[PDB]
RNA sequence: CGGUCCGGCCGGGAACUCAAAGGAGACUGCCAGUGAUAAACUGGAGGAAGGUGGGGAUGACGUCAAGUCAUCAUGGCCCUUACGACCAGGGCUACACACGUGCUACAAUGGCGCAUACAAAGAGAAGCGACCUCGCGAGAGCAAGCGGACCUCAUAAAGUGCGUCGUAGUCCGGAUUGGAGUCUGCAACUCGACUCCAUGAAGUCGGAAUCGCUAGUAAUCGUGGAUCAGAAUGCCACGGUG
């Protein structure tokens, strides 16, 4: 088996990689698990928007990074190595897991 | 058998299952005066069944995360009152009544930025 | 404090002021920027000109000026009094 | 002291990010370092082609600049001669293999950044900034913008003391958040000192 | 508030007897939202209240609510050169606030070791109609009296 | 009820009328009285006199009143002798632990001394 | 910031990195228990010999692009005011005013 | 359900909680009355939610020649063997005093001791650092697991149950100071934090004066993060009771 994991920063883009890498291992292999969401990380930040003097005037940023988990139950030859060769769009970042 | 209901409160999330019997509650494989050492939550997880009469008619399993002793009793009663609904459904004209049905959406506010709490302003002095 | 399984501390190029002062056998003042270095019982009776920030002031080392530093003889804030 | 940025706070809706990547932490700021650079050598040697936005991706360890520009014959020259000198100096910078395509900007009026800096060229050349002002917003509304505001600031014309102006045509709704804002901001630095330009361009509501 | 008057919100009865009053009275009496203690000092001293008359505990705290119940308060005005304390009649939702925060003001004030034997000593002596409470209320419409004039 | 030169309160447990002692606390009377045998919720009443015998020998274990402020004199001397930072701010009046006297040095320097 | 102290985080920065095994090997000597006092006296001045601009402690997180000592931020590596800069011109990818 | 070392633990199951993604939902939409048949308002009906449901972001033309040439940029002026650059040490932490903003208190709605229950939201690779051992202790050693819904920070405290003190400058309060130490770091004298033992100031609710807050609010209780080798009672966030 081949746990899948896709962080991205867009979760249009991320729901977009992973259904296209289900419809790829649906025709080629067998048994992809499924699309499950993972909780997503906030990471705020706060930062003070004058040059010099005021400590009450702030920004308040975040970056929400989206978790998908695909697992795929049977790795055929052709599943593994022809969808490690597929490759998506940049701010998905794909993390395989054999085993 | 067993008749669901999901109870919501502060950031509490009850699981109650109700099943006809005598009046057991079981509240994380607790009794309710083990779990809530509190007599005010020991009365609103058993206010609906003494709204109606039915504290000795049923028995409940009860879960029950996050959150407090009130939190947690709140959820437990818009639990109870969510599957007394699935129940019967006649009793909805009454809970509505009571306010038991209504989800209390009352969550704690956000620190704000400049304010040492949600609306505490710090302390003020012209000179 | 430090640890004492590091134990004490001392510049090395005053601990070689300390080991030719005395093979020399000199009483020379030996003047040092130093203010961090651990005093050791090989330093007693000797002059040393502690720095302060602007000067050397001599300090005559005692028995009692063993387990302390060569910065607490060398006050570095002068204050005499507002009236 | 007083406006959001109105792409910064478009981001989110009608509104794509000039870079999409994504690193860790460990990268993070390494990648945003090489994305600083890069936007600094290619607007400093494409000065004079009116390049308006630049796009930086990266996949699998390889940069991909996407240069937003009014005429592509400037800055390719011949038929990958340019390109790949700043390509090179790209995969210079970035320490990774890179690319770079070209994206042209039709309608060339329409576009803040070629704006303001068309503004900033003439003012450097000592035109009258309310005729600048009024050509841009007269081929703006007639190229079709549903709505421009242009804003000048400070030393204008020598003068001591540094006010502001601004033309308004057109609706510009800043608060509304589906509205395209086209906005940004160039400098002319004369030799009376440094006057700043801001253009605001409406096009019209995305309905998402 | 200048627009509205206000609706007021619920209070849940208190769990040993079903009152809303003693609720809100452990309500007034509470503290930093302990309201766990409170609910155990007004228990313990109904508790003795009603060891040291036979009644109702419920009974008896009505009755040291009745004898501390204010029916005319004063308000300053001050519509001449000075200050007017007019009279005005008290409607009997803060006839009841009034009188359990002189109360708990009074069980605050007295010298005994416990809080319930401060409240259950002002309790009993305000069914006795004696104590600083009561006291409070005669000074209340004394003054009120000494204003009636005013209305 | 007397402990080492001093007189000790009969009416208070055994490990608060030990505390008295200066020299020792609440630590050390635990220690006193675990040495001893003797249990913390009884008085300073109802005592064996043997077991005050024995409580007297266990303080006469530590260093307390006459001995401990000699030893504290002499610390804070031997600092006046050396003439270091500690000495000069215990001579001075001022804190020596690195606080602050630009504000908040007044139990060092007692109550106000106003500008005449 | 000035440019002579970017040039002193720049050497700071190229110490901190040669001596950097050294530095370790001593306080590994230094920190190990089991060790002679005399070899632990002489490692600890040969650290005294070393230059002290090989701590990476002493030198500090200026912003890369202006080098202010202040309103550092780690993931950025920028300052408060160039991050905002950056957020606000879409610089930064996935990063956006947040609200909640 | 079937099975158990009674631990979802283990076969399993997918309902439920939850995790996101998409969608529905509330619109004066309906009923009645008022109104100038208008706008609209009041009420109740259902409904999880009712009139802007709650909170946030969002800050018009301009004002104060407000603030910042020390984030940056920049006109002009000045220095250029010094107003530039390098290093050590010192200082920015001083101290007759005055003010602002905070923390901890003056206790019995509490200090104590023992036992025990319930959170959310975050951070982590030059990092978080279990378990086990040693130390009263801060910590040390060995050392798994983790780029992390898995592992770690990390046992929430207030609370509840029993006993205790019994109105005292106290078993309140914890300042100050002495001694012994740990850790970080080339290095803790000036000038770090923390621990242990001892020490046990003032203070018993605060003059004239003055501040915040309208509901999950104030009040109170703990938790986490940024910055950061180390160094917060500040700041920014989180939930508990209420
Ligand atoms: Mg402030
Ligand atoms: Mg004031
Ligand atoms: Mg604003
Ligand atoms: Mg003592
Ligand atoms: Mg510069
Ligand atoms: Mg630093
Ligand atoms: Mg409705
Ligand atoms: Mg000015
Ligand atoms: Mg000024
Ligand atoms: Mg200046
Ligand atoms: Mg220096
Ligand atoms: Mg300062
Ligand atoms: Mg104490
Ligand atoms: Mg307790
Ligand atoms: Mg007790
Ligand atoms: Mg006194
Ligand atoms: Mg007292
Ligand atoms: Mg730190
Ligand atoms: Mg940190
Ligand atoms: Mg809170």
């Amino acid at each position: 088996r081949i746990r899948i994991r896709l962080k991205a920063f867009d979760h249009r883009l991320i729901d977009q990689a992973t259904a296209e890498i289900v419809e790829t291992a649906k025709r080629t292999g067998a048994q992809v698990r499924g699309p499950i969401p993972l909780p997503t990380r906030k990471e705020r930040f706060t930062v003070l928007i004058s040059p010099h003097v005021n400590k009450d005037a702030r920004d308040q940023y975040e970056i929400r990074t989206h978790l998908r988990l695909v697992d795929i139950v049977e790795p055929t030859e052709k599943t593994v190595d022809a969808l490690m060769r597929l490759d998506l769009a940049a701010g998905v970042d794909v993390q395989i897991s054999l085993g | 058998n067993q008749y669901y209901g999901t109870g919501r409160r502060k950031s509490s999330a009850a699981r109650v299952f109700i099943k006809p019997g005598n009046g057991k509650i079981v509240i994380n494989q607790r009794s309710l005066e083990q779990y809530f050492g509190r007599e005010t939550a020991r009365m609103v997880v058993r206010q609906p069944l003494e709204l109606v009469d039915m504290v000795e008619k049923l028995d409940l399993y009860i879960t029950v995360k996050g959150g407090g002793i009130s939190g947690q009793a709140g959820a437990i009663r818009h639990g109870i009152t969510r599957a007394l609904m699935e129940y019967d459904e006649s009793l909805r004209s009454e809970l509505r009544k009571a306010g038991f049905v209504t989800r209390d959406a009352r969550q704690v506010e956000r620190k704000k930025v400049g304010l040492r709490k949600a609306r505490r302003r710090p302390q003020f002095s012209k000179r | 404090p430090r640890s004492l399984k590091k134990g004490p501390f001392i510049d090395l190029h005053l601990l070689k002021k300390v080991e030719k002062a005395v093979e020399s056998g000199d009483k020379k003042p030996l003047r040092t920027w130093s203010r961090r270095s651990t005093i050791f019982p090989n330093m007693i009776g000797l002059t040393i000109a502690v720095h302060n920030g602007r000067q050397h002031v001599p300090v005559f080392v005692t028995d009692e000026m063993v387990g302390h530093k060569l910065g607490e003889f060398a006050p570095t804030r002068t204050y005499r009094g507002h009236a | 002291g007083q406006k959001v940025h109105p792409n910064g706070i478009r981001l989110g809706i009608v509104k794509p990010w000039n870079s999409t990547w994504f690193a860790n932490t460990k990268e993070f700021a390494d990648n945003l370092d090489s994305d600083f650079k890069v936007r600094q050598y290619l607007t400093k040697e494409l000065a004079k082609a009116s390049v308006s936005r630049i796009v930086i991706e990266r996949p699998a360890k390889s940069i991909r600049v996407t240069i937003h520009t009014a005429r592509p014959g400037i800055v390719i020259g011949k038929k990958g001669e340019d390109v790949e000198k700043l390509r090179k100096v790209v995969a210079d910078i970035a320490g990774v293999p890179a690319q770079i395509n070209i994206a042209e900007v039709r309608k060339p009026e329409l576009d803040a950044k070629l704006v303001a800096d068309s503004i900033t060229s003439q003012l450097e050349r000592r035109v009258m900034f309310r005729r600048a002002m009024k050509r841009a917003v007269q081929n703006a509304m007639r190229l079709g913008a549903k709505g421009i505001k242009v804003e000048v600031s400070g030393r204008l014309g020598g003068a001591e003391i540094a006010r502001t102006e601004w033309y308004r045509e057109g609706r510009v709704p800043l608060h509304t958040l589906r509205a395209d804002i086209d906005y940004n901001t160039s400098e002319a630095h004369t030799t009376y000192g440094v006057i700043g330009v801001k253009v605001w361009i409406f096009k019209g509501e995305i309905l998402g | 508030p200048r627009r509205r008057v206000i609706g007021q919100r619920k209070i849940l009865p208190d769990p040993k007897f079903g009152s809303e009053l003693l609720a809100k009275f452990v309500n007034i009496l509470m503290v930093d939202g302990k309201k766990s203690t409170a609910e155990s000092i007004v228990y313990s001293a109904l508790e003795t209240l009603a060891q040291r008359s036979g009644k109702s505990e419920l009974e008896a705290f009505e009755v040291a609510l009745e004898n501390v119940r204010p029916t005319v308060e004063v308000k300053s005005r001050r519509v001449g050169g000075s200050t007017y304390q007019v009279p005005v009649e008290v409607r009997p939702v803060r006839r009841n606030a009034l009188a359990m925060r002189w109360i708990v003001e009074a069980a605050r004030k007295r010298g005994d070791k416990s809080m319930a034997l401060r409240l259950a000593n002002e309790l009993s002596d305000a069914a006795e109609n004696k104590g600083t409470a009561v006291k409070k209320r005669e000074d209340v419409h004394r003054m009120a009296e000494a204003n009636k004039a005013f209305a | 009820a007397r402990i080492a030169g001093i007189n000790i309160p009969d009416h208070k447990h055994a490990v608060i009328a030990l505390t008295s002692i200066y020299g020792v606390g609440k630590t050390r009377s635990k220690a006193i009285l675990a040495a001893a045998g003797i249990a913390e919720d009884v008085k300073i009443s109802e005592l064996s006199e043997g077991q005050i015998d024995t409580l007297r020998d266990e303080v006469a274990k530590f260093v307390v009143e006459g001995d401990l402020r000699r030893e504290i004199s002499m610390s804070i001397k031997r600092l006046m002798d050396l003439g270091c930072y500690r000495g000069l701010r215990h001579r001075r009046g001022l804190p020596v632990r690195g606080q602050r006297t630009k504000t908040n040095a007044r139990t060092r320097k007692g109550p106000r001394k106003p500008i005449k | 910031a000035k440019q002579s102290m970017k040039a002193r985080e720049v050497k700071r920065v190229a110490l901190a990195d040669k001596y950097f095994a050294k530095r370790a090997e001593l306080k590994a000597i230094i920190s190990d228990v089991n060790a002679s006092d005399e070899d632990r006296w002489n490692a600890v001045l040969k650290l005294q010999t070393l230059p002290r601009d090989s701590s990476p402690s002493r030198q500090r997180n200026r912003c890369r692009q202006t080098g202010r000592p202040h309103g550092f931020l780690r993931k950025f590596g920028l300052s408060r005011i160039k991050v905002r800069e950056a957020a606000m011109r879409g610089e930064i990818p996935g990063l956006k005013k947040a609200s909640w």
